[PDB]
């Protein structure tokens, strides 16, 4: 059984937002044993609220919890960029089990926009000596976290052998992304230039590398 | 047919004091002064008799109660004592007929980072009667609010762990304790000296 | 100072069984409920079950009954989760989670209040065999970016540090990509002062536990 949470909740800094969690009278509506957990990427969950509204020591008072009927709610006040995370509700059940909600991704909108810095790495000599070639286009310090990546050989579009990551949150609350263009050494030697094009919020930045750059 | 005192004294693991172990000793020969003629025992105090006489006496039964406490609580294993151990964990009667033996077990029951497996009852509604054993695990209701089996404000889990680290002060180091009580019934006596 | 330390990530064939361990340190073990919670990649949390060691009582979700065994060793302060007949949908991060409070005998195993968590253990159910990563430098030429590219490994995860943990500021290790070859590759980058490029040492330390492999790769500037 999955408790029903909104897939996404967004707010601006200083705004107050609410994550809901709806169960039945056999779980959320049957007991006061509802908890709320915060999970940042790559980390274990951290309890923010337990027993509907009790806050553990060390949790900021901006987080509070309530419950009515079959629906519990986590209210986050004074929204900050570091509150960006997945939030899960948990509940005891009439089967004496614990069930989790599906999770809600909390994102902070309206932070200052940032243009992406882009670095394009050509194939290293060691990889070429291993008979492979990887162009690595790394994109850093942009906000909002949405970019488009295009690859050009000379001036011709390329799609074969391209893999791009979903933007990940850095440590400074900006975003970063990675894109890889896989080539054989012969294809790398065979062209005059190679270009990575990153578009972000109407802006376009382009970086170029060439095999004859030495 | 020597009494199996090595089973009790030389046991690999000892019980937590709240669930102190009791072994009955009957139909055997009890050469007591193997013990007492041992400097290994930091405590060897007999109350109903003195042990050099016990090789000359006979009893119906002998109960060996074993457990682990911490150093500064060894004084509580004696008649007419108060404290957490004497009141909530192991109580000796005022008319105690027997011996209390104890030794420092820091090298066995302490661990780097702390051994937390030995427990004692920290909260109880009333004091124990002599030789009463309480192994209950009900949340202790300290206030006026019922607890409903959930620990929290004014609702304490009744058992606490000792924190046994090798670098603890001697009063906080673990001590293994064996209490021998000598039971004299109006039946044939079954344990004797040589 | 309670700490839950779990065993390392691994790959297991379909139909085999796995044991995840979680050693508890710095506090009482026997009286606290311990639960196991798993998270499929990019998915939500799901409670598997729990145990109170001193009571010898346990409870698992019905979907895990007969397939999952949760046990405890009180003398080594270690909880265990064992899963048999592994399916690919069992590929997940498995977490040890201690309850934030205790319960009296005859009451609850867990009410969903977890205070301490283990670091997590990635179990990948697959018939493909492990292969160590190939680490190549991404050389630099204000500030300048450098890094290393960790290529063609299986399964997840790979951990990346810089200068044995003495370089963490400005570091970003990207999510891995699943190449058409079925192997994983990621990059880790760091932005550094350009004045430091000739003097400071930059070494990326890659750990791949499923292959018990560690790779140190020095990243030097390109001078061509
Ligand atoms: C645990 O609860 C389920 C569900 O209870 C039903 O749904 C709730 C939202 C509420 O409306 C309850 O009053 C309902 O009974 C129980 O399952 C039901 O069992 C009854 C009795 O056999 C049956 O008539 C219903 O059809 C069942 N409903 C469902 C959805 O399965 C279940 O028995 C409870 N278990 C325990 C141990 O109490
Ligand atoms: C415990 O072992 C020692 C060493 O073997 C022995 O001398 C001693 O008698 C034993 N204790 C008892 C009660 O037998």
């Amino acid at each position: 059984l999955v408790l029903t949470q909104p897939a996404s909740v967004s707010g601006s800094p200083g705004q107050s937002i609410i994550v809901s969690c709806t169960g039945t009278s056999s779980d959320v509506g049957g007991y006061k044993f509802v908890s709320w957990y915060q999970q940042h990427p790559g980390k274990a969950p951290r309890v923010m609220i337990y027993d509907v509204s009790n806050r553990p020591s060390g949790v900021s008072n901006r987080f509070s919890g309530s419950k009515s009927g079959n629906t519990a709610s986590l209210t986050i006040s004074g929204l900050q960029a570091d509150d960006e995370a997945d939030y899960y509700c948990s509940s005891y059940t009439n089967s004496s089990t614990v069930v989790f909600g599906g999770g809600t991704k909390v994102t902070v909108l309206g932070q200052p926009k940032a243009a992406p810095s882009v670095t394009l790495f050509p194939p290293s000599s060691e990889e070429l000596q291993a008979n492979k070639a990887t162009l690595v286009c790394l994109i850093s310090d942009f906000y909002p976290g949405a970019v488009t990546v295009a690859w050009k050989a000379d001036s011709s579009p390329v799609k074969a052998g391209v893999e791009t990551t979903t933007p990940s949150k850095q440590s400074n609350n900006k975003y970063a992304a990675s894109s890889y263009l896989s080539l054989t050494p012969e294809q790398w030697k065979s062209h005059r230039s190679y270009s990575c094009q990153v578009t972000h919020e109407g802006s376009t930045v382009e970086k170029t590398v060439a095999p004859t750059e030495c | 047919n020597l009494c199996p005192f090595g089973e009790v004294f030389n046991a690999t693991r000892f019980a937590s004091v709240y669930a102190w172990n009791r072994k009955r000793i009957s139909n055997c020969v009890a050469d007591y002064s193997v013990l007492y003629n041992s400097a290994s025992f930091s405590t060897f105090k007999c109350y109903g008799v003195s042990p050099t006489k016990l090789n000359d006496l006979c009893f119906t039964n002998v109960y060996a109660d074993s457990f682990v406490i911490r150093g500064d609580e060894v004084r509580q294993i004696a008649p007419g004592q108060t404290g957490k151990i004497a009141d909530y964990n192991y109580k000796l009667p005022d008319d105690f007929t027997g011996c209390v033996i104890a030794w420092n077990s820091n090298n066995l029951d302490s661990k780097v980072g702390g051994n937390y497996n030995y427990l004692y009852r920290l909260f109880r509604k009333s004091n124990l009667k002599p030789f009463e054993r309480d192994i209950s695990t009900e949340i202790y209701q300290a206030g006026s609010t019922p607890c409903n089996g959930v620990e929290g404000f004014n609702c304490y889990f009744p058992l606490q762990s000792y924190g046994f680290q090798p670098t603890n002060g001697v009063g906080y180091q673990p001590y293994r304790v064996v209490v021998l009580s000598f039971e004299l019934l109006h039946a044939p006596a079954t344990v004797c000296g040589p | 100072q309670v700490q839950l330390v779990q065993s390392g990530a691994e790959v297991k064939k379909p139909g085999s069984s796995v044991r995840v361990s979680c050693k508890a340190s710095g506090g009482t073990f026997s009286t606290y409920p311990i639960s196991w919670v798993r998270q499929a990649p990019g998915q939500g949390l799901e409670w598997m079950g729990g145990i109170i060691p001193i009571f010898g009582t346990a409870k698992s979700a019905q979907k895990f009954q007969g397939r999952v065994t949760i046990t405890a060793d009180e003398f080594t302060s270690t909880a265990y989760m064992e899963m048999s007949s592994l399916r690919s949908e069992d590929t997940a991060m498995y977490y040890c989670a201690r309850e934030g409070r205790r319960y009296g005998s005859g009451w609850y195993i867990s009410t969903g209040y977890f205070d301490y968590w283990g670091q997590g253990t990635l179990v990948t159910v697959s018939s493909a065999s492990t292969k160590g990563p190939s680490v190549f430098p991404l050389a630099p030429s204000g500030t300048a970016a450098l890094g290393c590219l960790v290529k063609d490994y299986f399964p997840e995860p790979v951990t990346v540090s810089w200068n044995s943990g003495a370089l963490t500021s400005g570091v970003h290790t990207f999510p891995a990509v699943l190449q058409s070859s079925g192997l994983y590759s990621l990059s880790s980058v760091v932005t550094v002062p350009s004045s430091s490029l000739g003097t400071q040492t930059y070494i990326c330390n890659v750990n791949h536990k499923p292959s018990n492999t560690k790779v140190d790769k020095r990243v030097e500037p390109k001078s061509c």
